[PDB]
DNA sequence: AAGGTAGGGGAGGAT
DNA sequence: ATCCTCCCCTAC
């Protein structure tokens, strides 16, 4: 019986069963029920020293024991690992057991399940039908997986049904409520099996009069007295808001493979029960799919919390209680952990993600034509943005300009639209589908017929862009994707983080290497150090930085090291200098550099003056496996990358490859988790100090190199920086480059990873040709094992403001002078999110202007500063009493949470007392609005005091009083100093600060 | 809400109460239990104080030295002596008053320690007084005991005792010289007794007592003489040939005395006292009178030794030979020095049988290369001289060819006797 | 004693003046819901909703709350039952009579022990039903438990399924503990020692203690 | 159920 | 002045 594997889940009545939901290759869907079993691990001496039998129980076979704790010595009189090896068994028990020896005891039951099985969550097996007993009409029990699951075919596609909802309830003067508001439209995107997707909007009749009515009918509406007359094919139907929501239950009741929604969870499912149950006596009912259980819907809420002591919480999620199996889907909660926004709100998102450029076809007097095609922007941006041109209403010119289509029409290839725009001085404008420009509240005052079908055409489009987005962000892929690499159902893939998702593989390692791993003593946490991180040697280059990275750093070098728990020989520690000489004496001789690695580690404690870590490398531990399975991941997913031809085939596999990297670098971070089953204080700190001496390596050879005429002189002796090694030594280095290039190379910054190395050209065709042959030579002859780097990119005017602030044009490895350069910005105003607007483009303006003068070379006496801070003040004042930039240009967003000392923060503050007032209400995770507002009667302000009691938070329906202005002088005095700090001027940058603000001014 | 729950509680009852004489080791396990209350309750009424000092000041009153009048009630005395004051908590390590530190004291002292606060319970901690390299015992600071069984106990297990004395008095008794005269010789002590105390039969609160007067003495000279095994003490010697009594170096440290000048002294009826109204000058001129080849160690002076084979023998406890190659056999005899010799790395046992400080001695050797071949050390050399300006370091320095000489031994030794 | 005046049943709310400051949000948020309310039968009556606010709050350190108040005869007071005859108290007061001692008595009431405020997080239920208004009263049981926390120093809470959330409901941090509900399976309500922990705490944050027998009448 | 350190810039306070 | 602490957010 071939099935593909849709879900899995679990019931939760007075009996446990685990359930699969498979589709055959004919779209019948299958249901097949489990035993649900608790799993213990014990040895054989507990196995049978357990008073009370077991259930059942397999052995494991033969596994070794390692105690992985960590001790220091101050000798060399090192005893070996406490370890030993035992029959083990896995016994399953129906109840709860507690058994005083049981080890393992980390790993969930379900990850147990899977992997004691071989069954993978994701597979499309071909059933044996002689353990599947049919119990229900499409549903299965089996009572052996083992001798059921045994054979996997290739996998195979299937069809699927989808529901995207959305609904719109009435705004008098505050946030609806189920109470008193009644919902006035609700729609739906119905997706079959079939593949015949049905549009359709309904329409509170009880809102219009009965002249509206009879008019909405004639003119091509249907109206249905009860649930009975219903006809999912008619875009719009009248009915009654009893109706309305015994549709809306009708269809949440049917098992839909996911049911898709935007924010649904919180307010979308939440109005429609409360709303049921306050008007009829009338539940939405839910059931499993052998008719064991029958619940109602209920939104629960699960916290997130912060993993330190007296903190708060920080996040919250709503979730649906179904046992139907169906996966209630929620965009918001995605986006927002898998995304990087000012907010995360629908329009926001959308104006984003859907956007192209396109060219002006034709010039009118109240419309404008724009022609969007692969001709105009990168293939697949004119199909996405066509595609939402369907349903769209407005199309946002620049991201400023809210025009309202007029006309549309889908070409072949491309689209032409028709918006209604003012002329405009140029041929290429930017296109996305943004913020709407309607004011509901007063379409509820005047509510009519004509109001009634405009707001129907809002609603559909909003439950398609739920299914638009659902495709771009490729939330299938992923979900299955990651169901596969953690081994849990696909319903939970994206709620759990590092601590949760590691140890399904890890699960396998342990046995598959007979490994378990305990504990005995105490886990003491003490800090250890970072990466190293260079000095920028300058502020402006004005030439070509080539910039080497290392591939994949942190793993390689747990990897290189065998940097793992198990694998660590121990600790030797001095509090002297003459002991430290006769252990390093010895050493040398007990463990020789062949089959161990020596790391000299700077001292946990203040009383020592050395701390050497020896690793045994002849034997691979557990983490550079672990770490092996995530690298080989990602490089599939890279691969796969480079033959992505689409604008979302790329952003889905780029967004694959990131992910692998971000749980790659987390194995490393729960070694320094002291919470973490994988906790190693002294391996942790070891893998960081092999980082910096590998940069430091890399960093000396290519300081001071030399390309001469024929052969590459490197700076220093191209030895292995860690012990005695055979390979060949000599600096001197033959090329493949023209005997004619005679450069020199230099080091400019670096941070953990990467060598920002600088040379004296400003060609960036040059500087693609050596750099891809020192990336050649470096890999081959400079770097001695697995480790590898990267010429990624020429960074060209680079303007470095602090180790970790800079902006520059990237032109990249794989381009030619003859290309566009990207705008970079790393660490600075430009993008942080916590800054503004407005300040975002007055710092873009002067940066340039500075950059620009001092490129072009003049310095006349002190003019560069004296124009600069002159035209600054200009601006400055002129917006203080002009007053006509919009509010929207000085807001911040800033992340609600608890977590704070001394709870009565001003952060909390602000939000409580707003939520307390304000129908909006800001949850524990979520980003909000504000801004420094002050009275309108008071003079501009050269010294303050308090800054603090200028903050409000921004809400949907912010408008300012005639007595209130912007609080320029805090924002003004954040802008000057960002732009000061540039200049390199030590007499008028400061008489400017004392002219303008009377403050004291910092520079770095 | 469960039993381990509770018992994690109590213990942070307990210690949050037993602070300013437990500082030893408990900040580790204070800090350990307020963070666990408050993760498992989200609250705590702590402020998780980290920096508790050693000061037991609440279970005494003010020095008395006005003749006052206490007539009515029974009373324990006690013939308060001179000397640094120390206490020893339940289970912890032996603290000075003021300034919380650890010390080391005999083994044999401190497991009579343990042994009567582990007979009865209703001890908070002991009190000692130093003086002399000599542990005396004067008063444990109980709840349920009164000032008689902790004697009786103290005596049996080891430790040094005053002679205390019990009386109930219902005549007027005025406080005045004479009834301190008559009081401290009633006690039959030894020891520089500085003032009496007493407790009232039913109240927990010391009071105690002092009558001196002043001195006006003139400072000579400052010599340093042996009291036990190269441990010495100064004594002051003014121009008229009487002594003034110190206890520690720390005291002429800190009071900036000099030769040839007036000092004000603290004078009692058997023994008189320095009173108390930059750091290099008063150790180099006390040295510089009694000799160049002295060093301070720590709270006592210490001679520069003539360290060798024979020396060696006598700190380890074993027979005295000639050959470096007899000591394994020498050892082996008996199943005590062991403890002294096995359990400690050659770096350590050489510091501490040769006469060489903790703090000063480590100073030195993190300053020095050393050229080490067969883990022998055959040569050595500063750094940085700077180390050396300080008159204990350099005393050291001149003389380390004594602590290599050696160290090479105690090498050889082990090699054999493992 | 002051009071206000409600739109629907019981018309009226009497109060001490300690709960003065949240009567403005408690008027508006019940006028919302009190005529959904008010058309099915409550356990207790409309008059006993508003019953625990004549109490004052500055003699308090420590709240029991409960969830909801009994299915059926409900008197407005919290774990009170005037015959002693309901789970609930039967196992409030057996376990603490296994701690004191006390064991000859006729009942056992929490509004008369020193300290000790009782409360229902949920001020009714639907007759013969539980946890059955969650949506009518969830403005108003989150203003009041919000008030009682800013007085009592330890909140104790009753069932670890319905109050683990119950951080997220609070903005003042209050020495919380969590323990069984008097009525599930297991009795596993008289397997903890709350009684003694919580008097542990007053004394580390320097309060009296509770002489929990208090609540005892013979 | 809960990954790690390095570092800049800003507000408020205790001197 | 003048440094210290806390925090928000970013680079790895
Ligand atoms: N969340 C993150 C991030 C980084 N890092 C650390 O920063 C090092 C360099 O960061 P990186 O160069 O951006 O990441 P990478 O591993 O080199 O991957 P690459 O892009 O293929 O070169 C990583 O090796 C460490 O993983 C850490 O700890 N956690
Ligand atoms: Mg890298």
């Amino acid at each position: 019986m071939d099935v593909r594997c849709i879900n899995w889940f679990e019931s939760h009545g007075e009996n446990r069963f685990l359930y699969l939901k498979s589709r055959c290759r004919n779209g019948e869907t299958v249901f097949i029920r489990f035993p649900h079993y608790f799993y213990y691990v014990v040895t054989d001496e507990i196995y049978q020293s357990l008073s009370p039998p077991p259930f059942n129980a397999r052995p494991m076979g033969k596994m070794r024991t390692i105690d992985i704790d960590e001790t220091i010595s101050y000798n060399l009189d090192i005893k070996d690992r406490k370890c030993s090896v035992a029959d083990m068994w896995l016994i399953e028990e129906p109840k709860k057991r507690s058994i005083q020896n049981a080890t393992m005891d980390e790993f969930f039951n379900i990850s147990w399940f899977y992997i004691s099985n071989g069954i993978s969550p994701d597979g499309c097996y071909s059933l044996d039908e002689q353990y599947l007993t049919k119990i229900n009409n499409g549903c299965y029990h089996c009572d052996d997986p083992r001798n059921c699951f045994a054979k996997e075919i290739p996998r195979f596609d299937i069809p699927r049904s989808y529901l995207f909802l959305a609904i719109a309830c009435h705004f008098d003067k505050k946030f609806p409520s189920v109470f008193i508001n009644p919902i006035s439209h609700t729609s739906y995107c119905y997706i079959d099996l079939s593949g015949k997707r049905l549009l359709f909007t309904l329409i509170n009749e009880e809102m219009l009069t009965e002249q509206e009515i009879q008019e909405a009918v004639d003119r091509g509406c249907l109206r249905i007295q009860s649930l009975m007359e219903m006809d999912y094919e008619r875009e719009l139907v009248l009915c009654s808001e009893i109706v309305l929501l015994r549709i809306a239950k009708q269809l949440l009741e049917l098992t839909f493979d996911y049911v898709v929604t935007f924010n649904g969870h919180n307010f979308d499912l939440r109005y429609i029960t409360n709303r049921l149950e306050l008007l009829t006596g009338e539940k939405i009912i839910f059931r499993s799919p052998d008719k064991k259980e029958a619940v109602h819907l209920c939104i629960y809420e699960r916290n997130q919390s912060s993993h330190k002591g007296v903190c708060g919480m920080a996040n919250t999620t709503f979730h649906v209680n179904n046992n139907n199996g169906t996966i209630f889907f929620d965009l918001y909660s995605f986006i927002q952990k898998s995304e990087k926004l000012d907010s995360y709100k629908l329009d926001s998102i959308s104006k984003n993600a859907f956007s192209c450029m396109g060219k002006v076809l034709n010039r009118g007097v109240r419309e404008m034509t724009f022609i969007g095609d692969d001709t105009t922007d990168a293939k697949g941006k004119a199909d996405t943005f066509a595609k939402v041109l369907t349903t769209g209403n407005y199309v946002t010119v620049d991201e400023d300009i809210i025009c309202k289509v007029i006309r549309k029409d889908i070409l072949e290839n491309g689209f032409k639209v028709v918006l209604s725009c003012p002329t405009l001085p140029n041929d290429i404008y930017k296109l996305s589908f943004g913020k709407d420009d309607i004011d509901l509240a007063q379409m509820y005052k005047d509510y009519n017929l004509n109001i009634a079908l405009d707001m129907a055409r809002y609603c559909i489009h909003d439950a398609c862009l739920c299914q638009y987005l659902w495709e771009y962000y490729g939330v299938e892929t992923k979900t299955d994707a990651g169901a596969a690499t953690y081994v849990l159902p696909q319903s939970m893939v994206f709620e759990y983080r590092a601590s949760t998702i590691i140890k399904g593989p890890l699960l396998k390692l342990l046995l598959e290497t007979k490994t378990i791993l305990v504990r005995s003593e105490t886990k003491q946490k003490f800090p250890y150090e970072g990466g190293k991180v260079f000095a920028p040697k300058q502020k402006m280059f004005s030439n070509n930085v080539l910039i080497f990275d290392y591939n994949s750093l942190y793993p390689n070098v747990c990897i290189f090291g065998n940097l793992s728990p198990e694998t660590l020989v121990g600790v030797v520690v001095s509090t002297n200098r003459l002991e430290e000489e006769i252990n390093n004496q010895l050493l040398l001789q007990k463990y020789p550099p062949p089959r161990y690695i020596t790391v000299h580690c700077e001292p946990r404690l203040p009383n020592l003056i050395s701390e050497i870590a020896i690793f045994d490398r002849s034997i691979e531990g557990t983490i550079p496996r672990l770490l092996r399975t995530f690298l080989a991941e990602r490089a599939r997913y890279k691969k796969m990358l480079k033959q992505a031809t689409s604008s979302t085939e790329k952003a889905i596999y780029d967004s694959m490859q990131y992910t692998y990297k971000i749980v790659a670098n987390s194995v490393y971070g729960l070694m320094g988790f002291r919470n973490s089953a994988l906790y190693s204080y002294a391996s942790a700190k070891s893998c960081t100090s092999i980082g910096r001496r590998m940069i430091l390596y890399l960093e000396s050879v290519l300081n001071g190199a030399e390309l001469s005429n024929g052969m590459l002189r490197f700076a220093n002796t191209l030895s292995n920086p860690f012990y005695m090694d055979d390979r060949d030594i000599n600096p001197i280095v033959k090329t493949s480059l023209p005997i004619d290039y005679r450069f020199r190379f230099r080091s400019v910054y670096g941070d953990t990873d990467s060598v920002f190395t600088e040379i004296d050209s400003q060609d960036v065709d040059k500087s693609i040709e050596i750099a891809k042959e020192l990336e050649r030579l470096i890999n081959s002859r400079v770097l001695f094992n697995n480790f590898k780097i990267e010429f990624e990119a020429v960074y060209k005017n680079l303007i470095m403001q602090s180790k970790k602030k800079y902006t520059t044009m990237k032109y990249s490895a794989s381009s030619n002078s003859k290309s566009v350069p990207e705008r970079i910005n790393k660490g600075t105003s430009e993008t942080r999110r916590d800054v503004s607007k407005f300040h975002k483009n007055m710092i873009k303006t002067y940066k340039t202007r500075l950059s620009e003068m001092l490129s072009e070379g003049r310095m006349n006496s002190n003019q560069v500063c004296i124009d600069i801070l002159r035209s600054l003040e200009t601006d400055l004042r002129s917006e203080f009493d002009s007053r006509s930039s919009p509010l929207e240009l000085f807001m911040l967003s800033r992340m609600h949470h608890s977590n704070y000392k001394s709870a009565d923060n001003p952060n909390m503050y602000l939000v409580t007392e707003y939520n307390k007032n304000n129908p909006e209400t800001i949850e524990l995770g979520e980003r909000y609005y504000f801004a420094y507002i002050c009275p309108a009667n008071v003079p501009w302000t050269k010294k303050l005091v308090n800054i603090k009691t200028y903050e409000t938070i921004i809400d949907r329906s912010f408008k300012l009083g005639s007595n209130q202005r912007i609080f320029y002088e805090v924002y003004f005095k954040r802008l000057t100093s960002e732009i000061v700090n540039l200049l390199d001027n030590k007499v008028l940058c400061i008489s400017f600060f004392q002219r303008m603000f009377g403050s004291r001014p910092t520079f770095y | 809400t469960s039993s381990a729950d509770l018992t994690n509680l109590k213990e942070l009852l307990s210690l949050y109460k037993s602070l300013r004489f437990s500082d030893s080791v408990a900040i580790e396990k204070y800090n350990s239990l307020v963070e666990w209350g408050t993760s498992t309750y989200w609250k705590i009424g702590v402020q998780k104080v980290t920096n508790v000092e050693t000061s037991i000041s609440d279970y005494y009153d003010e020095v008395k030295n006005k003749p006052f009048n206490i007539d009515p009630g029974y009373y324990i005395f006690l013939p308060v002596y001179f000397g640094s004051v120390f206490i020893y908590s339940k289970g912890k390590n032996m603290v000075e008053l003021g300034s919380g530190n650890s010390f080391q004291i005999p083994d044999e002292i401190r497991s009579a320690c343990n042994k009567v606060l582990d007979s009865d319970n209703g001890i908070d901690f002991l009190r000692f007084v130093l003086l002399n390299n000599r542990w005396i015992m004067e008063d444990a600071i109980s709840k349920y005991q009164s000032p008689v069984n902790i004697f009786k106990l103290a005596s049996e297990y080891g430790l040094n005792i005053p002679n205390y004395l019990e009386i109930e008095i219902e005549e007027d008794t005025l406080f005045d010289d004479e009834l301190y005269s008559i009081m401290e010789r009633s006690f039959d002590d030894t020891f520089p007794k500085i003032s009496i105390s007493y407790i009232k039969l039913g109240e927990l609160k010391r009071q105690v007592v002092d009558f001196f007067k002043f001195s006006f003495m003139y400072i000579e000279s400052i010599k340093v003489d042996r009291i036990g095994d190269n441990i010495f003490i100064p004594s002051v010697i003014t121009k008229s040939g009487k002594k003034i009594l110190v206890k520690d170096v720390d005291h002429l440290i800190r009071s900036k005395v000099r030769e040839h000048t007036f000092v004000k002294v603290k004078k009692k009826n058997t023994f008189s006292i320095l009173y108390d109204d930059t750091r290099g000058e008063v150790i180099k001129r006390i040295i510089d009178t009694i000799g160049r080849d002295y060093y301070v160690n720590g709270k006592y002076f210490s001679k520069v030794g003539i360290a060798g084979l024979k020396q060696l023998t006598n700190k380890l406890d074993i027979n005295e030979c000639a050959t470096v190659d007899e000591l394994v056999d020498e050892i082996n005899k008996s199943g005590t020095v062991k403890r002294k010799i096995k359990n400690q790395s050659v770096f350590d046992l050489s510091r501490e049988c040769l006469g060489y400080p903790e703090a000063d001695f480590i100073t030195l050797v993190n300053n020095m290369r050393f050229k080490i071949e067969n883990c022998k050390v055959v040569n050595f050399n500063i750094e940085n001289t700077n180390c050396l300006n300080n008159p204990s370091i350099e005393t050291i320095y001149g003389n380390f060819n004594q602590f290599v000489s050696i160290f090479n031994t105690v090498t050889d030794v082990k090699k054999r006797l493992f | 004693m002051n009071s206000v005046t409600i739109s629907h049943a019981p018309y009226t709310i009497t109060y001490h003046d300690d709960w003065e400051p949240v009567m403005s949000q408690l008027v508006e948020f019940y006028n919302e819901v009190a005529s959904w309310l008010l058309r099915d039968e409550t356990s207790p009556i409309p008059d006993k909703f508003f019953i625990q606010l004549k109490q004052p709050l500055r003699n308090k350190r420590v709240c029991v709350c409960g969830i909801d108040p009994y299915p059926k005869d409900g008197t407005g007071v919290p774990f009170e039952s005037p015959n002693f005859t309901k789970k609930s108290i039967k196992e409030i007061a057996s376990s603490i009579s296994r701690l004191t001692g006390v064991i000859d008595y006729k009942g056992y009431n929490l509004n008369i022990i020193d300290g000790v405020i009782p409360w229902n997080y949920y001020l009714s239920c639907k007759l013969g039903e539980t946890k059955s208004h969650a949506i009518y009263w969830d403005k108003i049981s989150k203003l009041l438990l919000q008030h009682i926390t800013k007085h009592v120093s330890v909140l104790y809470c009753l069932g670890k399924t319905d109050f683990s959330n119950i951080r997220a409901k609070l903005e003042s941090p209050v020495t919380t503990i969590v323990g069984y509900h008097p009525a599930a399976r297991d009795h596993q309500f008289e397997k903890d020692r709350s009684f003694e922990i919580i008097n542990v705490l007053l004394e580390l944050d320097n309060k009296t203690p509770i002489n929990w027998a208090q609540g005892f009448i013979y």
